[PDB]
């Protein structure tokens, strides 16, 4: 099913200005995610989803055409509790907030990938020891989430609490063992 | 960024001792040095979480050049005479309002990385000050008297010696033996210090008022010190305590500071009976004190029959007060006699006795009106463990051990025996029926095989049925507790 | 075809803590002689001929294991290639009994004297009888590892070792070239018998100059203060001192002397990985004169004025590259020494492990030297034992306790455990245990869980178990431990399964003492926490030792088994158009990419009588030539030390040659090479040339009809990728030629004996492919040999037999008692002999008188 009905979303996503009148797919598949939301298969994860989580988050992020709030919720929740029945591959979904959600200042849909984005550590604290992608994804996100919410923000305690978090998915072992790139002293860093 | 950055403290905090264990010094004193800027603010919300969690593990040797703190080294003496000078005169500000700052700047009791040379300043810059206002001193109850002894580190200063710091001022401010030969100077103010409580026997916590908040910094901190030389200290602060605490015997002494004392220093190393033979029978009279509120709840119960009277503030209000906050020291004195008592036991029979003799009456009579004890337990269970439930936690392995008939099955077989909810009236048909066994079973090689040999001179007497007959009783009403509670 | 028994003595073999070995380093010129003298009164102690024989060991063998041995039952010594042995007449090696040539072929009757001499250069020992010299000696062995002195004996054997240090009174001279314990023999231990198993920086040289004056303006002060002068005459074996001269002015010699030294520092500072930079500056304005009382003028009127540091010290840290840096100026000045020297003085060894005096003073020399630096200112930055009683004492419900004592204070672990549990696993890293560990005070059950303070010297450590109510409750010392979750030694609901089993685990260096409560006294306290709780020691009731099996190093051949993970077999049917086969499989993932994996045959192949007298090893033609042969009955076992490249297959097949049996094992993808295998093989991974030791030297009196062969060939590994030469990779079909019969073919045909002259290739169920697996199980003796001073000699008298099986297709021997535990060869052992009384029927007694061979009224009383 989730490489045949799940095609489908891919192809829907294509729906910012130029359709304007197909939202018939837009509701069939928002009131069928109570399917995907109600399961928590493949903790295997053999198969590689991260297009999946790819095309959910783009869908997340997919407010400039009509987005049918309550169904926004919607697949914010299917979104929040997909996270679950993962074993943290998506290295891409991991990166595009930093891309996206990190680099906006909680504009239009940053917030609701912060909350997930929060939560992810507090299951990720003592253990889901991470790779190269995921120990370089860290800091920089880390610091642009420490550098961009401390003054321009706002004086919301939701909004403040949505991205304050210690955020350190460190490894038991090692993660990586490349050259650092400040630009391409461990106790200046922090 | 003070949410976050207390936050992350938690984890990153114990990094120095396992990895970079002499390396971590730069680290650690950089972080400490931005703390010091937040001092001054002061905010409407409360930000003092952040503040002792930043201090608590931010500790966690000549190479510190780049260390400013060095300079700061005298900073935090700055502040300690600051509020306790200011104090001496002082109601409304008799609070907590001048104090909240002190507790963050003093508790540093263990991670020691950096000496500062504040080595003998403190003893006289707020001790000698908070001296001042041990006694009356014409003011009323005393607000944070417990601070003396929180604030005031068992001796975690790295030196001690009198005479110095009023006398010894020019002849180190000039500038290898040292802290050596004061070697028998230290005991000066202790040979002096501890004679006064111990003369103090007055029944009323009122005549003593604030003597229990100067009582636990001394004992408890120069016991541990100097016990290379000197064990002879050690030896006479078990007594030291033990005779303070003969006036919690009534059954009203103190309904706030008895459980503020009791758990200061539930400490005992030299209090057993090798060191302290007479501290059995010193706990042993305790233990009659401690039997009278048993007859409390059984005298008021009878009245409370049919509500005949108004029982609702008369009948509960009595033991609730008293009994629950006693027992929470005495189950160390038991626990650190275990490790021989057994062994006392399997040499001789009167190891313990008395023990034996004593605590049955803890479940004999709070069978029934529990819910006395978890009220005055509040603190503690709202959040299975109950103090009261553990009391026979010592006693369930010394109590039925020494009964009788040390290796001849007659223990099993006097239970089994009594396993028919015999009343305390019936408990003397037993004795007329008997019930033993020389059987070829379990006692052929492990099981009372140890009891012979253990029992050089097995007492065993018809009478001595009666000692062993209220032992499985006891456990008869123990038996229930496990899925009762559910 | 069935299993044989008989009564076999127990046979154990002692040696003093002498260690010799060779390699390209210090030697310790690698040649020592043996001398020990015997003293024995048994020629025939009750069971049979009392066995001794000495000789060397290279500290591989391992051959003691009191019990099953590779024949029939616990040979001592020489039983293997790894040892070597001589026992009047005969050159032991590897189950081998050929005798020599020597004047009074007797056995080592009392008041005789044996000398054995061992040679580095070439690979040789030699013996010497007491009167006479060997007609036949071996060589060409393998050197990597340390040769034991070592003694096999019987009961009722006495012999005395001699050194010629104390009281090693040679009858026989030395040898020239031999010492006999004269240098260094343990530098850090002592002598006992034991139970075998144009541009420059200025910066350097303005560091380095200053270094050298501070230093060396010290000696001459020294030198002339101690007033250590020369007398009036002119002596030059005085050990005059030509240093005692000016630090600055030096001549030649003393400024060689000294550059070595000092630029030596700077090569090891720089190489140490420190960071160049001034730290503090400090201590080079703050240093201050101490006081002198004005005793320290002598009259030699040099005043000893030491630069002052009795108070900078910096840190026991950089001690240790103080003492890296002194030990690799001895090692360097050893192998200087060594290169050249050749002392025979009272001359040294390596001083990495030299002693504790010597070491310390090498470390001082150059911490005196850091210590003036940073005063002056510049400062700069093989497997775990486990053992456990038998599955027959598995306990089912009931409340059981026991006791463990922690003489040493390493990696030891405690603890119950389900019956099955597989050795080669670490005690607890799976489901099938639940112990506690000391060394870090860590609770161990499919992983780590931190739990109670760790051990101490002694430190009796109480193991507990209720069935009853499912919980395991450690015990220390009478203190039952806690754990940090405030519970009680949390191992809650723990089903009964199958019963649970004692069982306790040693590290490397470790010793353990458990009783198992078999004798009421023995236990230490059992009076604080199980006296009456119904907390029950485990052996209640016991006449005789719990059993206590424990765990095996030896790596034996065990079948396939067809659960395993990544390791899957197929008998592919044999058709017309091919003979039949058999492949692999692996699961090619992330999974574990084993090491080479050692397969296996079946059965065996015994060659004739020889009618070989070589191999015939074919890629697709003639190979390397003169495979190793040995022209005896010798059992071959086929074998395919493959490496597992995460590939498809590697497989072999059972071909038929047009007059003769060879195998054919293919193989497609990369380095993979396989050959036969002798039946005693035991080898661990990562090696491929020097496996086969112990060539036949046997000659004759004139030492002219000397004939030698690679005896003991084994692995004869054929590299195969020398007869390839190609950027791809097809497949290589190696089809080694050794089955010669008359044909006027298959492998199975002689390995069968039954479908001889069949020439079909067959492959039936016996065959089935085997791989190595390093450890399994064995059982302890219940029963050991007994046992020496006055020359350290050893005494042994009580005799100690058991009764052993025997497998002739595997060739070697088992315990009987081991039976009890297998539960699949005992049912065959008891229908054999249910086989055994049906064909001795009632009436009947000639099959009787024959039936009296194969078993003996002596084995039936045992």
């Amino acid at each position: 099913h989730v490489l045949d009905v799940g095609f489908l979303p891919d192809m829907r996503a294509a729906a910012s200005l130029d359709t304007a009148t197909f939202s018939t797919t837009e509701m069939a598949l928002a009131l069928n995610r109570y399917l995907c939301l109600a399961v928590l298969p493949l903790i295997t994860k053999c198969a590689p989803l991260f297009a999946g989580t790819e095309h959910r988050a783009i869908m997340v992020d997919s407010m400039l055409h009509t987005v049918y709030r309550l169904s926004r919720g919607r697949s914010l929740t299917k979104a929040q509790r997909d996270v679950i029945e993962d074993c943290l591959m998506a290295l891409c979904r991991y990166i595009r907030p930093s891309m996206l959600q990190h680099l906006l200042r909680r504009l239009v849909f940053d917030v609701p990938i912060l909350n997930e984005f929060a939560k992810m550590p507090l299951k990720l604290l003592t253990n889901h020891y991470e790779r190269c992608w995921k120990y370089y994804c860290l800091p920089t996100g880390w610091a642009n989430f420490g550098v961009t919410s401390e003054e321009e923000l706002h004086l919301t305690r939701k909004l403040f609490w949505g991205i304050f978090d210690s955020l350190a998915h460190k490894k038991y072992d090692q993660e990586l063992y490349r050259m650092a790139m400040p630009c391409l002293s461990i106790e200046k860093r922090f | 960024p003070l949410i976050n950055q207390y936050f992350t403290n938690h984890c990153l905090y114990f990094l120095s001792t396992p990895a970079k264990v002499l390396g971590s010094g730069g680290h650690a004193s950089n972080k400490e040095k931005e703390m010091i800027t937040s001092l001054f603010c002061k905010l409407a919300a409360l930000v003092r979480h952040r503040v002792s969690l930043f201090g608590t593990d931010a500790p966690a040797v000549a190479l510190l050049p780049v260390l400013t703190t060095l300079f700061q080294h005298i900073a935090q003496h700055q502040f300690g005479d600051d509020v306790i000078l200011d104090d001496v005169q002082v109601c409304s500000i008799y609070s907590l309002g001048t104090t909240k700052n002190t507790y963050v700047e003093k508790l540093r009791p263990a991670l020691g990385e950096c000496l500062a040379r504040l080595a003998a300043a403190m003893p006289v810059a707020f001790l000698e000050p908070q001296l001042n206002e041990y006694n009356a001193c014409s003011v009323y109850t005393t607000k944070s008297p417990r601070e003396r002894a929180i604030l005031g580190l068992p001796n975690s200063v790295e030196e001690m010696c009198p005479d110095i710091p009023v006398l010894d001022r020019l002849m180190a401010d000039i500038g290898a033996r040292y802290t050596e030969m004061p070697h028998v100077i230290e005991i000066t103010l202790p040979m002096l210090c501890s004679y006064l409580p111990r003369w103090w026997e007055r029944g009323p916590e009122a005549p003593p008022p604030a003597l229990p908040a100067g009582a636990p910094p001394p004992c408890t901190a120069v016991t541990s010190d100097h016990l290379n030389s000197l064990l002879g200290n050690i030896l006479r602060i078990i007594v030291n305590n033990l005779g303070i605490d003969e006036a919690t015997w009534m059954k009203r002494l103190a309904v706030f500071a008895q459980p503020i004392v009791s758990r200061a220093r539930p400490e005992l190393l030299h209090s057993h009976f090798i060191p302290t033979i007479g501290r059995l029978r010193k706990r042993a009279g305790k233990v009659v004190a401690e039997e009278e509120q048993l007859r409390l709840e059984a005298k008021a119960e009878a009245e409370e029959g049919e509500l005949l009277v108004r029982d609702e503030f008369s009948v509960l209000c009595r033991d609730l007060y008293a009994l629950y906050p006693l027992l929470i020291r005495y189950v160390d004195n038991n626990r650190a006699h275990w490790l021989t008592e057994p062994n006392a036991n399997a040499e001789e029979l009167f190891r313990m006795v008395g023990e034996i003799f004593i605590y049955w009456s803890k479940s004999h009579n709070f069978k029934r009106e529990e819910q006395n004890f978890v009220v005055q337990n509040e603190i503690n269970n709202m959040s299975v463990a109950t103090l009261k439930k553990m009391l026979p936690i010592g006693l369930n392995m010394c109590a039925p051990t020494d009964q009788d008939l040390i290796m001849l099955a007659k223990t099993r077989y006097a239970l089994k025996d009594t396993d028919e909810e015999v009343r305390e009236f019936l408990q003397n048909n037993l004795h007329l029926q008997g019930k033993v066994e020389g059987s070829p079973s379990l006692r052929w090689q492990m099981a009372l095989y140890r009891g012979l040999p253990g029992r050089e001179e097995d007492a065993d007497d018809p009478e001595k049925i009666v000692r062993r007959v209220q032992e499985v009783s006891a456990v008869l009403y123990h038996l229930e507790q496990t899925e009762h509670p559910y | 075809l069935l299993l044989q028994t008989n009564l076999i003595n127990y046979v154990t073999s002692i040696r003093p803590n002498i260690f010799v070995g060779r390699a390209e380093g210090s030697t310790q010129y690698g040649k020592w002689y043996f001398e020990v003298m015997v003293d024995e009164v048994v020629p025939f102690l009750t069971a049979q001929a009392t066995h001794l024989r000495v000789g060397w060991a290279l500290t591989e063998g391992y051959s003691p294991y009191p019990g099953g041995g590779e024949g029939w039952g616990g040979n001592g010594v020489g039983d293997d290639l790894y040892s070597y042995g001589f026992d009047g007449l005969h050159l032991w090696t590897g189950h081998v009994a050929r005798p020599v040539t020597s004047p009074g072929q007797h056995l080592l009757a009392p008041e005789d004297v044996v000398s054995c001499c061992l040679d580095l250069s070439v690979p040789s020992i030699s013996f010497r009888i007491n009167g006479c010299p060997v007609q036949g000696v071996f060589e060409a062995f393998n050197l990597d590892g340390l040769f034991f002195p070592v003694v096999s004996f019987s009961a009722g054997v006495k012999v005395r070792f001699l050194l010629g240090g104390r009281h090693g009174e040679f009858k026989f001279l030395p040898p020239p070239g031999y010492a006999p314990c004269h240098e260094a023999v343990l530098p850090r231990e002592r002598l006992r018998l034991e139970p075998i198993k144009i541009v420059l920086p200025p910066h350097l040289e303005r560091i380095r100059e200053k270094l050298a004056e501070n230093i060396h303006e010290l000696w001459a002060l020294t030198r002339i203060e101690q007033g250590w002068t020369y007398g009036p005459v002119r002596d030059d074996n005085k050990r005059l001192h030509p240093c005692l001269v000016n630090f600055h002015s030096l001549p030649e010699p003393e400024r060689n002397y000294n550059l070595q030294m000092s630029g030596e520092t700077l090569k090891t500072l720089l190489a140490l990985g420190c960071h160049v930079g001034m730290a503090d500056e400090k201590a080079e304005d703050n240093l201050k004169k101490t006081k002198l009382p004005k005793t320290y003028m002598m009259s030699n009127g040099y005043k000893p004025a030491p630069l002052d540091l009795s108070h900078v010290r910096l840190t026991p840290a950089q001690t240790t590259l103080v003492d890296r840096l002194a030990e690799n100026g001895h090692n360097v000045w050893a192998r200087d020494r060594v290169a050249q020297g050749w002392s025979y003085s009272a001359r040294l060894v390596p001083y990495r492990l030299l002693d504790e005096a010597t070491k310390r003073s090498n470390r001082d020399s150059l911490c005196q030297a850091v210590r003036t630096l940073l005063g002056y200112g510049y400062n700069i930055e093989d497997r775990v034992r486990i053992f456990r009683a038998e599955k027959s004492y598995t306990v089912q419900s009931g409340r059981w306790y026991f006791e463990f004592e922690a003489v040493t204070t390493g990696e030891m672990r405690v603890g119950w455990a389900r019956p099955e549990l597989r050795p080669d696993v670490e005690l607890g890293a799976d489901e099938l245990a639940y112990v506690f560990n000391g060394h870090r005070g860590q609770r161990w059950h499919l992983g780590s869980e931190p739990f109670g303070r760790p051990w101490q010297s002694g430190d009796v450590v109480g193991c507990m178990i209720d069935l009853t109510e499912n919980t395991i409750i450690f015990t220390l010392n009478g203190e039952v431990l806690m754990s940090d979750s405030g519970s009680e030694t949390a191992f809650r609901e723990i089903e009964i399964g199958d019963g649970f089993l004692p069982v306790c685990s040693l590290g490397p260096g470790q010793v353990g003492h458990l009783n198992l409560g078999q004798d009421v006294s023995s236990l230490r306290f059992f009076a604080i926490c199980g006296l009456q709780e119904g907390f029950e020691p485990f052996a209640i009731n016991m006449q005789r030792p719990v059993t206590t099996w424990f765990s095996k190093s030896l790596p034996q051949f065990e079948p396939v088994p067809p659960e395993h993970p990544h390791y899957e077999v197929a008998r592919m049917d044999g058709t017309v158009d091919t003979p039949p086969c058999l492949r692999l499989a692996h699961r090619t993932w992330g999974s574990q990419n084993s090491l080479v994996e050692m397969l296996f045959l079946r059965l065996s192949l015994p060659v004739q009588f020889t009618t070989t007298y070589y191999y015939s090893v074919r890629v697709f033609a003639g190979q390397e030539p003169s495979c190793v042969w040995v022209g005896w009955v010798t059992p071959d076992y086929h074998q395919h030390d493959m490496n597992f490249d995460l590939s498809k297959v590697r497989a072999v097949t059972v071909t038929m040659g047009d007059e003769q049996g060879n195998v054919h094992s293919s193989l497609k993808c990369s380095n993979c090479y396989m050959v036969w295998g002798g039946d005693f093989v035991s080898p661990g991974q990562q090696g491929r040339i020097s496996h086969t030791d112990l060539v036949i030297g046997c000659l004759v009196d004139l030492a002219t009809g000397l004939m030698t062969f690679t005896a003991n060939g084994k692995e004869s590994n054929t590299f195969f990728q020398v007869e390839p030469n190609t950027k791809l990779f097809p497949a290589v079909f190696v089809l080694p030629t050794h089955q010669n019969v008359i044909q006027f073919m298959p492998l199975s045909a002689a390995m069968f004996l039954s479908e001889r002259k069949n020439p079909a290739p067959q492959c039936p169920p016996r065959l089935e492919v085997q791989m190595l697996m390093p450890v399994s199980w064995s059982r302890m003796p219940n029963h050991f040999l007994q046992v020496e001073r006055l020359g350290w000699a050893v005494q042994c008298q009580d005799p100690l037999t058991m009764m052993a099986l025997h497998i002739p297709e595997e060739n070697r021997c088992m315990d009987i008692l081991e039976l009890s535990e297998r539960l699949d060869l005992q049912r065959f052992h008891s229908h054999t002999l249910r086989l055994y009384r049906a064909v001795c029927a009632l009436g009947n007694n000639r099959v009787a008188h024959a039936l009296c061979s194969h078993v003996d009224q002596a084995q039936l009383l045992h």
